[PDB]
């Protein structure tokens, strides 16, 4: 019994199992398609994604994932399934939006990737990376969401979109595992279809909402530690953007949110305190260190602790 | 359900007392310290009884019935050891895990401060949440029982909600008005 009788077996069986429990044997199915062979990815895609109208939550967060993982195996294929993703960000449960979110964080750098790498651009392909630029702009708006959860994701997935859509500069401190990570810089400035300013003033949009929720009187305790934390990542990434992030790290300092609890409100502020130190350690804060010490300070930070933070 | 890690500093006390109480009503859960050192209680709370945390409890035992078989009787923590021994043969340090939770808990903000200060400086793959919460549990036997189960009906309540994210901050806020107690609430990043 070879591979692909070992897969068409499997996917019988799933075709039959009435729980969760189909989702080990629809493990089993990826790793052995997009893994052990991927010639014969093709062949059972149809039948993997036609899962995604499976009732059960988890049957449709695995095929998120399998189509996160199909697309890294063989980007060409977002040319299908970036109908089957949008639609699935669009679904009835938290916890399958949420999944979404956190593989478009994953995708999106990739389909840009693919975008600038490739020489000739077929109309289907461009239609294509329309289709993932519109679901980020879904995303950002999910940000006015009603579900705590799904803000939260939408913050770190806004995040991310900010530091790919500018650029490395020399003064960028840059996390290992993102090392090969597309970056503005990296966009060719006459690339046949990807424009490098359309995609400059896209993140700059994307960081003007990011700032325009953080100010929200209504912002929950966790929506406002996440953003802070978004914005400390962004800051030290993306020093061009100090200035914004010390502006609102100032505009929460005197403007504190009234419907947080007590409790919220020191969590918070014990995540601004963090952050604060964080960034003040960044060569590119120079300019504003008094106006940092003195935000430090007003929240009860120690010397001692203040000084080990200096660059 | 909800995988849930309880941490604290030694990984002795209050940390093993929430693990057996979460253990043994169904819940999946794991236990860590935060500190540098494994530390039990000694002759004076000046000089405590310092350890690695690849040291055995079993080793504690002897160790400590090698000092004072008689100090270690009467103040419970050979007891605690024995315990300690039947759910796991050794303390784990929080920073060297490598699996994911649903919610960390800690039992002290100097711990919830390491626990913060770890997630938040590791390799950010998934952007992943996870829930990170504290309730100040003094370091004894009885406020560590009483806090195991504190613990215990947090987490059966938290496990009661449709949305676990949309709606963990109205119930701390529930719990810290019936408990008394004040519950910090934040969020790291796989």
């Amino acid at each position: 019994m070879t591979t692909s009788e070992r897969v068409v077996d499997l996917l019988n069986q799933a075709a039959l199992i009435t729980n969760d429990s189909k989702i080990t044997v629809l493990k089993q199915v990826q790793e052995l398609i997009i893994n052990k062979d991927p010639t014969l990815l093709d062949n059972f895609l149809d039948e993997i994604i036609a899962f995604q109208a499976d009732k059960s939550i988890e049957v449709r967060k695995f095929v998120i994932g399998f189509i996160e993982e199909a697309c890294k195996r063989d980007i060409e294929l977002l040319l299908k399934l970036i109908a089957n993703l949008n639609m699935l960000l669009r679904d009835e449960n938290v916890n399958v939006v949420k999944k979404a979110i956190l593989t478009m964080t994953q995708l999106y750098k990739v389909a840009l990737q693919w975008m600038v790498k490739s020489r000739v651009i077929s109309e289907l392909q461009e239609a294509c990376w329309d289709m993932v630029s519109a679901m980020a702009g879904d995303i950002i708006l999910l940000l006015d969401s009603d579900n705590d959860g799904i803000r939260t994701h939408a913050i770190k997935f806004v995040e991310g979109l900010i530091v790919t859509l500018s650029p490395r500069m020399a003064d960028s401190e840059i996390p290992r595992r993102q090392e090969h990570d597309i970056s503005l810089d990296r966009i060719p400035r006459d690339h046949p279809y990807i424009q490098y300013n359309v995609l400059w003033e896209e993140g700059k949009a994307a960081l003007e909402q990011l700032l325009k929720f953080m100010v929200h009187p209504a912002i929950s305790s966790i929506n406002l530690t996440t953003a802070l934390g978004s914005l400390a990542n962004i800051a030290r990434q993306r020093p061009m953007f100090m200035s914004e992030v010390i502006q609102a790290y100032e505009t929460l300092h005197a403007n504190l949110p009234p419907t947080l609890a007590k409790s919220q409100v020191s969590s918070v502020r014990k995540n601004l305190k963090l952050h604060l130190l964080s960034v003040l350690k960044h060569p590119a804060s120079l300019e504003f260190q008094a106006q940092i010490t003195t935000l430090l300070v007003d929240l009860g930070t120690p010397q001692a602790e203040i000084a080990r933070n200096m660059p | 359900p909800l995988r849930v890690a309880v941490v604290c500093s030694s990984n002795q006390n209050r940390s093993m007392e929430a693990h057996n109480i979460l253990s043994k009503r169904g819940f999946s859960v794991r236990s860590f310290g935060t500190g540098t050192h494994v530390k039990l209680p000694g002759p004076a709370p000046d000089k405590p009884n310092v350890y690695d945390f690849k040291t055995t409890y079993d080793q504690m035992y002897n160790d400590l019935l090698r000092k004072d078989k008689e100090l270690y009787t009467q103040n419970g923590i050979l007891h605690m050891l024995d315990r300690n021994k039947r759910i796991k043969p050794r303390p784990e340090r929080f920073q060297n895990c490598k699996d994911l939770f649903d919610l960390i808990l800690t039992c002290e903000e100097r711990v919830y401060d390491q626990v913060v200060e770890d997630l938040n400086s590791r390799e950010q793959e998934t952007c992943q949440p996870v829930h990170v919460v504290n309730v100040d549990i003094q370091d004894n036997h009885e406020e560590a029982t009483l806090g195991a189960f504190l613990i215990c009906e947090l987490c059966q309540c938290i496990q009661h909600t449709e949305d676990m994210e949309n709606e963990i901050d109205e119930l701390l806020q529930e719990f810290e008005e019936k408990s008394g107690r004040t519950f910090l609430h934040t969020v790291c990043f796989y």
